[PDB]
């Protein structure tokens, strides 16, 4: 029940948790979307019915019942949070916003020939939450192009006034743009002394570390395990900040977890998604249901349908002994995290995953099935596609990956001679090729997007976008992959999988059930030895010592989730000579201006 | 950090 349309001149009374100032009622609706207990919310705009003061006052509130009393008001707009919704939700806010000022803590000022470019620097530094950015037009002339760059508490600024010739924004990180690295490498047996910005309760330092990530202010963390001498202390996550923005020091400790935030890779990571379990862990927070369920599963399963319920812990059917219905306590607290974290009374508890609608669907877990060397199977690589020709007569053509809902990302050498999207028919989740039949449903293509500046394969620009005619049904069989977040460009794949039907022209022949190959990837480097004929850029990855067509993935595999690293292009000739692919980071926000 | 608000 998404009631996503906002309520005009309406104010809902009362259920106050807090109040924060965004720029939009829109704003405020993700807002509360991402606070942990807010369900709805109630937001001030500029208008003479209302004070200056209140204006931008965004106010987040929780009701028992999911609702509360409305009443008209003038300049009120009051919405429900998504929490409810089925339909995927982003954090990302790309509006500039004219004559306002959205004030914080300045830390650093400079000259920058647009907002545009203020903005890039908002997004690409490790404290920036919002910035504001003076124009030309402003009168005051040595604060003219001045994009002064600000971070709060909450990353929501402490207060919005109207200031004119001025333009404020949100960081980008959020967006995907950043190209600050993310540091994954976590340091066991570390603790870091340096600003405690807060603290949580947390199972273990992965969540810990993902809890650092979507709070705004946490840089890094400490975890102090529950094998932690002090026993106060044992399960508590401490968020960090520090001027530099690096921890001051590090300090060796024993059951103590040390990270960095990932806002930056946001969106190739698992972040609001908790899928574990915990055994014989109990999370203490404010009891909303008891309930009969058959397992932990189904207690989970609870959870998420209840939205007011962050957590829960499932005490099963007592020693065996017992009648195997068990006790599921639906839990929530203040924060979404529990207030205590008790090992040993034997309950079972976990997170809603209510959240996992906020991940990015190419995080989403790979059901194991069977490893099988030579051959692929049902489900085991959701992303790749198999692209087909009409014309002479219809026959697979190229492979291509499914990186969005209308999206597939491929070769740009696939569409030599191609006169019109109009001839191409893209397959999803096809095993076998024998397994197509004049019958088998496909996706029109509806438009061929290829570089502004491709020539030819073994110049640099082969990758091209698929736009589709109609939507996908994500499905065990039919999933996106995550792009390589622009922070990661330092990461080293040690797994890595070509993908394919073995098309690299028409003789060779071709391949009727799927082929997987695991490969290792190869320096540019080593690469550029082994091919003297041809350069090989920046823009170029290459692999080898080959079962993949033209517009191929190479799909890597790093901390449980799948990249898509390269786009299989010119390899002259499985010999030896690695293949030489797309460097997929490399176009990201090419990507991602194509596609928004 | 000195940084200052911009003029009304
Ligand atoms: C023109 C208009 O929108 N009128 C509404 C009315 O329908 C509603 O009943 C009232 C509160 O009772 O608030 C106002
Ligand atoms: C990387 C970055 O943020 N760019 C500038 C930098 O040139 C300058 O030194 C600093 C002043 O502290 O302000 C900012
Ligand atoms: C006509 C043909 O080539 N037969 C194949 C068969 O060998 C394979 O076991 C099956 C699996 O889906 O697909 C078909």
């Amino acid at each position: 029940e998404c009631v996503t349309q906002l309520l005009k001149d309406t104010c809902f009374e009362g259920g106050d948790i807090t109040t924060v100032f965004t720029p939009s009622a829109k704003y405020c609706q993700v807002v509360c979307t991402y606070h942990p207990r807010c369900l709805l919310f109630t937001f001030t705009a500029e208008s003479p019915s209302e004070d200056p003061t209140r204006w931008f006052t965004c106010v987040l509130k929780d009701s028992v019942t999911e609702t509360l009393p409305r009443v008209n008001r003038t300049a009120a707009i009051s919405g429900y949070s998504f929490k409810q919704c089925s339909h995927q939700i982003s954090a990302c806010n790309k509006d500039i916003y004219v004559d306002l000022d959205m004030k914080g803590i300045n830390y650093n000022s400079s000259v920058a020939k647009s907002a545009q470019e203020c903005q890039e620097r908002c997004t690409d530094d490790v404290h920036c939450h919002f910035f504001t950015y003076a124009t030309r037009q402003f009168p005051s002339l040595e604060h003219r192009n001045i994009c002064l760059l600000k971070h709060t508490q909450t990353g929501t600024p402490t207060r919005i006034t109207k200031l004119d010739k001025v333009v404020s924004g949100f960081s980008l990180k959020s967006c995907a743009l950043s190209n600050l690295a993310c540091i994954r490498d976590i340091f066991p047996n570390t603790v870091f002394a340096d600003s405690n910005i807060d603290s949580v309760m947390a199972p273990d330092a992965f969540v810990c570390g993902r809890i650092c990530t979507h709070h705004p202010g946490c840089l890094f963390f400490t975890f102090f395990s529950q094998e932690w001498p002090k026993e106060s202390q044992r399960n508590l996550c401490l968020l960090k900040t520090s001027e530099s923005g690096l921890p001051s020091t590090r300090i060796k400790k024993s059951k103590a977890l040390s990270g960095f935030s990932l806002q930056s890779c946001r969106h190739s990571i698992p972040v609001f998604c908790h899928s574990s379990f915990y055994h014989d862990t109990d999370f203490l927070g404010e009891e909303l249901d008891i309930v009969a369920a058959k397992s932990h599963e189904a207690c989970q399963k609870l959870c998420t349908n209840a939205v007011r319920c962050q957590f829960f812990t499932y005490t099963p059917a007592q020693a065996s002994c017992n009648e195997g219905k068990g006790k599921c306590y639906l839990k929530l607290s203040s924060n979404g995290s529990p207030t205590k974290i008790l090992h040993g009374r034997g309950g079972i508890s976990g997170y809603t995953l209510r959240l996992c609608k906020m991940d990015n669907e190419c995080t989403t877990k790979i059901k194991p099935r069977i490893v099988g060397g030579t051959a692929s199977v049902r489900g085991e690589w959701p992303w790749q596609v198999t692209l087909h020709t009409t014309s002479p007569t219809q026959r697979h053509l190229c492979g291509g990956s499914i990186i969005g809902n209308q999206w597939i990302l491929t070769a740009a050498h696939c569409f030599y001679g191609v006169e019109s999207p109009k001839i191409l028919r893209v397959y999803s989740g096809i095993l076998n090729q024998s397994e197509i039949k004049e019958d088998t449903s496909f996706f029109g293509v509806q438009e061929i997007i290829i570089h502004d500046q491709y020539k030819m394969a073994e110049s640099g620009y082969d990758i091209a976008l698929l736009k589709l005619e109609t939507t996908v049904n994500y499905t065990d069989s039919q999933r996106p992959i995550c792009l390589p977040s622009k922070g990661d460009r330092n990461v080293i794949y040690t797994d890595c999988w070509v993908t394919g039907w073995g098309y690299r022209k028409l003789r060779d022949k071709i391949q009727n059930t799927l082929q997987k190959a695991k490969i290792p990837l190869v320096t540019n480097e080593e690469c550029q030895k082994r091919y003297r004929g041809h350069k090989i850029t920046h823009k170029m990855i290459c692999a080898g010592y080959c079962k993949g067509d033209s517009g191929g993935p190479l799909s890597c595999k790093h901390n449980e989730v799948w990249h898509l690293v390269g786009i299989t292009s010119w390899g002259e000739g499985c010999a030896e000579r690695p293949g030489v692919y797309t460097n997929v980071v490399e176009y990201v926000d090419w990507i991602l201006e194509k596609t928004q | 950090n000195p940084i200052s608000d911009f003029p009304d």
